């Protein structure tokens, strides 16, 4: 299950 | 409002005239929404997450209403598993983490 | 304390006798730390996000100190680009989102 939505740009 | 974390911090947002559910995500620099059509010119971009990088479409100066509060900024659209409201817009509505 | 979101919400944590910087991520259900050797039994697990899934090792009942606040719970270990403190541990220190 998708549960960790870390996000950032290059 | 004060939102506890026993459950996912989901809120309703209004964008492009539609209502969508989104996660207040302090772990994302940007705001990423699932595939959808937004007006205006868009440019290709790439963002990274826990399982790699993906291609998205960047839309600038897009008005978004998060749980009532108004924000206007950059919105990325692409194959994200859930709609995410990142720090770029969370700062605009005065959101902070408290404990 | 009150943490603004102008920059990534990084804080110092203590685990297994080590101090590390971890991102307070209301967008993560669990806590995932970058590869580190922790004693004890673990179970294989897959977690996903933007870009896809990664394989991690799950440890239970691990004591962790987040900015002086004591917490104890599950910690996942794997190739994550950054240390992440998720909701499972944030609820323990009474962390809330406010706006």
């Amino acid at each position: 299950r998708p549960g960790n939505f870390l996000q950032s740009r290059p | 409002p004060q939102i506890t974390l026993w459950k996912r911090p989901l809120v309703t947002i209004r964008i492009g005239g539609q209502l969508k559910e989104a996660l207040l995500n302090t772990g994302a620099d940007d705001t990423v929404l699932e595939e959808m059509n937004l007006p205006g010119k868009w440019k290709p971009k790439m963002i990274g997450g826990i399982g790699g990088f993906i291609k998205v479409r960047q839309y600038d100066q897009i008005p978004v209403e998060i749980c009532g509060h108004k924000a206007i900024g950059t919105v990325l659209v692409g194959p994200t598993p859930v709609n995410i409201i990142g720090r770029n817009l969370l700062t605009q509505i005065g959101c902070t983490l408290n404990f």
